[PDB]
């Protein structure tokens, strides 16, 4: 998971 | 907004989008290219291709379970497109590049055509 | 193999199932979450979940066209998660957390799953 | 377009  | 992104999300999707080809499930169509079929979902057709794109939503077609593809178009050169569309691998070689990009060109599948004139122009 | 790779075709391919599913394009089924309806793709929901794959596996269940979800099931929280079906982004939220990742339990969603545990540990 |  990031943030995109 | 203020989300999070999986990364491999989109490649996981289309991997068991093609699990689902593999085993014919949920396969709604059927495109015939001279002696040869291809089963497929619709959605991805038109997800992958600027003709299935147009065809699948068109009032009439949409609702066809069998597309024919002009007789000028290589069996072989649809297949090689079809599983890139399920996969994001191109196995484009010397001896079926030509097929390739004219398919390509015919699906309007523009990231294809593209790779395929650079192979050529580095032929030459 | 000698294949290529496209690097963003997975995504490019989501973002257009997602394009399909926002103009109500060959939508097969609608998911009824107590008084709400969402209506999507077999093919996505079973590419993105345990839950429906098993259902729309199921030889009498592949054909029905709604879907009722168990009454416990919160609207919102799938809601959240049919959007980051389609896009690869999860709307997570403090006031929201705990209705996502009981959807996703239910859904069979693993990798939304872990995420909402391992955010409500940091949160304790 | 790589090589994957
Ligand atoms: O080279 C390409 C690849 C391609 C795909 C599609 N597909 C879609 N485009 C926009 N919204 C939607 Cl909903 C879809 Cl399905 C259209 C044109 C082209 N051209
Ligand atoms: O956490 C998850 C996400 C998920 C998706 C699916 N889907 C598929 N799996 C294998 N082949 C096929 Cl053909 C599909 Cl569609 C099954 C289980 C789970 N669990
Ligand atoms: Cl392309
Ligand atoms: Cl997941």
């Amino acid at each position: 998971w990031v943030i995109p | 907004d203020s989300c999070i992104q999986f990364t491999r999300h989109a490649s996981d999707v289309l991997l068991n989008l093609n699990r689902l080809r593999s085993r014919d499930i949920l396969t709604d169509v059927v495109i015939v290219v001279s002696r040869e079929q291809f089963r497929a979902h619709k959605t991805v057709l038109m997800a992958c291709s600027g003709l299935f794109y147009s065809i699948f939503t068109d009032q009439l077609k949409c609702n066809l379970s069998v597309i024919n593809l002009d007789p000028e178009i290589n069996p072989e050169g649809f297949c090689i497109l079809l599983d890139f569309m399920y996969t994001s691998r191109l196995n484009l070689r010397e001896g079926n590049i030509m097929a390739v990009m004219a398919t390509a060109m015919y699906l309007q599948m523009e990231h294809v055509v593209d790779t395929c004139r650079k192979f050529i122009k580095a032929s030459e």
